[PDB]
């Protein structure tokens, strides 16, 4: 099922989407 | 036992059924493990009309709470059950009993032969075992024309009433007589649901004694099921806190803990932080980036749970 991921500014999303990222990509 | 919020109805839908039908004696209802209600049909479930009106009072209870959770939220229903006490209407008894009626031409013994057992006369010729006409189910037994029951109380089948035969049992040939043939008054026995079905292989059934004779046998029942008889168990529906997260509320899963329970495609994440990037920096519109309801969105698919 889909994840949706919000924020009243842009700077917040981008900077939850990075972190998830990097988590995403240390196993 | 738990479950996601799209089958919250055929969950609430079996917990209505068993109040219906007598395996359940009273549910707990809880939100967000706060007790929000019981459901217990009055006088133990004696009435259709107060099992029912359980039943109804459940849904009312939870439909609205169930239609709209979200956000992590839950509902717990803690189930006190029985599946002995469970009955039966007047149409699922009124199958049994179709069923039942097809068994009472089938033969149980077929005539004997020179070299085979089966059925015999009791008179003789030349002081020998001549074969008699086989013996059907109706011979030995008469499967009751009509269901019992109330709908307060449920519907049942009546044991099957009981006969005798003179024909006896051996082989074409022989100067000794048959043997006797017997109902087994221990393998016959009504039917009225109970957390039984009718076994139809042991049921309608002739079985050689050790000493010659032959037993026969009526209705025998089974277990439907192999869960345990009594219990109390308690039914979750669950809400996916990660379906939302809002990353400016004061409750939302973070990054790292959402990493830990998905994986997540490598691409699909790479390519929604570039389109953000460049939508912040560059001005590029994407379709990955919705703007609706005054806040900037994102989706992902995850491709599984971290194992």
């Amino acid at each position: 099922a889909k994840i949706t991921i919000k924020a009243n500014k842009l700077k917040d999303l981008k900077d939850y989407v990075d972190d998830l990222k990097t988590y995403n990509n240390t196993y | 036992y738990t479950v996601v919020k799209n089958d919250w109805k055929k969950a609430v839908k079996q917990l209505q059924d068993g109040l219906k039908n007598k395996t359940i004696s009273t549910i707990k209802v809880s939100f967000n493990g706060n007790s929000v209600g019981e459901v217990t049909p009055a006088s133990s479930g004696a009435k259709k009309a107060d099992r029912d009106a359980a039943a109804e009072k459940l849904y009312n209870l939870v439909n609205t709470q169930l239609d709209k959770l979200g956000d992590g939220d839950y509902v717990d229903f803690e189930v006190t059950y029985n599946l002995a006490t469970q009955i039966i209407t007047k149409a699922e008894a009124e199958a049994v009993l179709t069923k039942l009626q097809q068994y009472n031409d089938k033969v149980l013994i077929n005539s004997a032969t020179d070299t085979v057992k089966g059925m015999v006369s009791d008179t003789q010729v030349d002081s020998k075992n001549v074969a008699a006409n086989p013996l059907k189910v109706s011979d030995m037994y008469t499967i009751p024309s009509a269901i019992t029951g109330s709908d307060d109380s449920g519907y049942s089948i009546a044991k099957p009433t009981e006969k005798t035969t003179s024909l006896l049992y051996g082989t074409v040939g022989d100067a000794t007589a048959g043997k006797a043939i017997t109902v087994d008054t221990a393998s016959n026995e009504a039917f009225a649901g109970n957390g039984k079905v009718i076994d139809y292989n042991k049921s309608f059934k002739a079985t050689v004694q050790g000493d010659g004779t032959v037993k026969t046998s009526g209705v025998v029942l089974k277990d439907a099921s192999d869960m345990a008889a009594t219990g109390t168990i308690k039914v979750r529906v669950t809400s996916a806190k990660e379906e939302s997260i809002d990353v400016d509320s004061s409750s939302y899963i973070s990054a790292e803990n959402l990493a830990k329970k998905y994986v997540f495609n490598p691409k699909e994440v790479s390519e929604a932080y570039n389109a953000i990037v460049a939508l912040q920096n560059d001005g590029i519109e994407s379709d990955l980036v919705q703007l609706v309801n005054g806040k900037y969105q994102v989706i992902f698919y995850p491709e599984g749970k971290r194992l």
